[PDB]
């Protein structure tokens, strides 16, 4: 046994919080470290987002 | 008879030479196709068979009464084929080596009889 091959993968994602940009709007919020704000999705379904 | 049974060692060795090479230009033709397992023959224990018991045909398409045997691989592959190239292509060149020493001692013998009845 010899030959080994490579298969690129993408292992989830990163979930470490970016920056807080200060808008001074009431509806722009963001959320705790590891929280998700739930959307309906496109095909009437439940997603989660930041 | 005489004549027949003398020459006939070499005219087979010959002609199992060929059909070896047959077989190796078919696992060269293969090499890149996937999924194919490369063939040959074991040369002396079908020549004494042939000897002993003429040549036969499975058909006749037709091909010889050969045992067609599987190489071993030398290293796996994700397509699937056993056809290693060094490997056929010495054993090419070999057998291209030793179908031309056949020809050359099927040609001398044959001239050392043309030498006596010629006269």
């Amino acid at each position: 046994a010899t030959r080994t091959l490579v298969t690129a993968s993408t292992p989830g994602a990163d979930m470490t919080p970016g920056q807080l940009d200060y808008t001074s709007r009431p509806l722009d919020v963001a959320l705790q470290q590891d929280g998700w704000l739930v959307v309906q999705a496109a095909d009437g379904a439940e997603g989660y987002t930041r | 008879d005489r004549l027949d049974a003398a020459l006939r060692f070499q005219q087979e060795a010959l002609n199992l030479r060929a059909q070896r090479q047959e077989i190796l230009a078919a696992n060269i033709a293969n090499a890149d196709t996937p999924g194919y397992q490369a063939r040959d023959i074991d040369f002396a224990s079908e020549l004494k068979k042939v000897m002993v018991r003429g040549r036969e045909e499975t058909g006749g398409v037709s091909s010889p009464a050969v045992d067609l045997l599987y190489r071993v691989p030398d290293q796996p592959s994700l397509d699937g084929n056993t056809v290693d190239m060094d490997r056929e292509r010495t054993q090419f060149a070999d057998n291209s080596l030793k179908y031309q020493m056949g020809l050359t001692v099927l040609g001398s013998q044959l001239k050392g009889m043309m030498n006596v009845l010629q006269g």
